């Protein structure tokens, strides 16, 4: 209702809450959909910036909670191209390396980057439920190598 | 039997295998209605894959394994066009593979052991597992043995003709030489 | 009771272990029209397992663990040969 307003601001901000609790819910891709339609929507706009600078980040890491790791990286891919901000931002240093870690199957890589990422941008509990469902995921897949 | 069948080209999403037996028959899961079993489907003209049954996988749909779908360069729910690819029509008479190179890599960096594998072993079970399929060079693959998951990456592929005493063709690395896998050829792995 | 046991040999498929329960028992499960319940089974005159009853694996068909795999160096559907064992005789 917002957005049929032309509200883009407060319908972001119902769009940020819609898609935390959807990715905190099992629902990844539904939450990197809306993820996608934040970016789009605030793509242009200097006040949004650095949301957007998390948007891409929060995407992928909900294609990544998804098994998708080949949508993270044109996730990623798109956002470096798209938004120069991101490309040089820590988040997207930090997106590739989970990328990479996935790639190879290396949980203990992953954590390691996560407590980099820690060190110097403090994660926040929703960051930490996607990434120990990731780490579960390769839990998983160590299951499936049996 | 390509002497009768359709070759229109079909427009199929990749999707996630439906388990781990199809990624390890190296067969691209499709729906009874896509596609007839057993037949070699090639995909960007570039991938020949061997059709599997599925009914997991509903009808427009191509299912993948996750080292077929990298070596692919695809993204899950991303459109690719098949068709039915005639070996025979396509290579004339260097149908057969005269020499397949395999590195074999450890799927599990963590799960590596010092013992001395034979490669003759290695040789029996994947042409077990994956005898009259279409190869190329550079395919990545996915093979059980002894309870270790390996990956195995074809090096280099040589293409003979069934009849050619001396191998006369020169090893060809590019994706475009391709042979069905036989017991007579000659398999080398290496790291 | 060991006395009376259909001795004939088996030819049976190498699968993954039904769940994670039958992997911590190490008894090979079979199926009832397999072999009796409870009974020691050799296979390849080698490798010695106690069987239990399951009706998840159909018959002709033997299920193993993945260290047991390592101990015989077997790959996923591999035929082993199985017989009934006799450790006292």
């Amino acid at each position: 209702w917002y957005a049929q307003d032309q509200s883009v601001a407060l319908s972001n901000k119902c769009f940020i809450k819609c898609a935390d609790l959807k990715a905190l819910d099992g629902q990844y891709i539904e939450a990197s959909d809306i993820y996608s339609k934040l970016i789009k929507s605030s793509m242009g706009n200097r006040l949004s910036q650095w949301s957007l600078k998390d948007y891409f980040l929060k995407k992928g890491l909900c294609q990544l909670a998804a098994t998708d790791a080949v949508a993270a990286a044109r996730t990623l891919q798109e956002g470096q191209s798209e938004d120069p901000n991101f490309a040089d931002s820590r988040e997207s240093n930090f997106l590739k390396s989970l990328i990479d870690a996935v790639n190879e199957g290396d949980s203990e890589q992953l954590s390691e980057h996560c407590k980099e990422f820690d060190n110097f941008m403090r994660l926040d509990k929703w960051k930490i439920t996607i990434l120990n469902k990731i780490k579960e995921s390769i839990q998983q897949q160590e299951d499936d190598l049996l | 039997d390509m002497t009768n069948m359709d070759t229109r080209t079909r427009h199929l999403k990749v999707s996630n295998c439906p388990n781990n037996s199809y990624a390890l028959a190296n067969v691209a899961a499709v729906s009874p209605n896509d596609f007839p079993n057993n037949i070699y489907i090639i995909i960007d003209n570039l991938f020949v894959f061997t059709t599997r049954h599925s009914n997991d996988i509903p009808p427009g749909t191509i299912g993948f394994n996750g080292n077929q779908r990298t070596w692919g360069g695809w993204s899950l729910n991303q459109d690719v066009q098949a068709k039915a690819f005639d070996l025979f029509k396509y290579s004339g008479k260097q149908s057969y593979l005269g020499s397949i190179d395999i590195d074999i890599s450890f799927r599990a960096r963590g799960k590596a052991v010092s013992t001395v594998f034979d490669q003759d072993e290695l040789a029996k079970q994947f042409v077990r597992c994956y005898e009259s399929q279409i190869f190329s060079p550079t395919q990545y693959l996915i093979m059980e043995f002894q309870g270790h998951f390996f990956d195995l990456k074809i090096r280099n592929v040589q293409a003979i003709d069934l009849g050619d005493i001396e191998p006369t063709s020169a090893v060809a690395t590019g994706i475009e030489t391709k042979g069905i896998l036989t017991k007579q050829t000659q398999i080398n792995f290496f790291k």
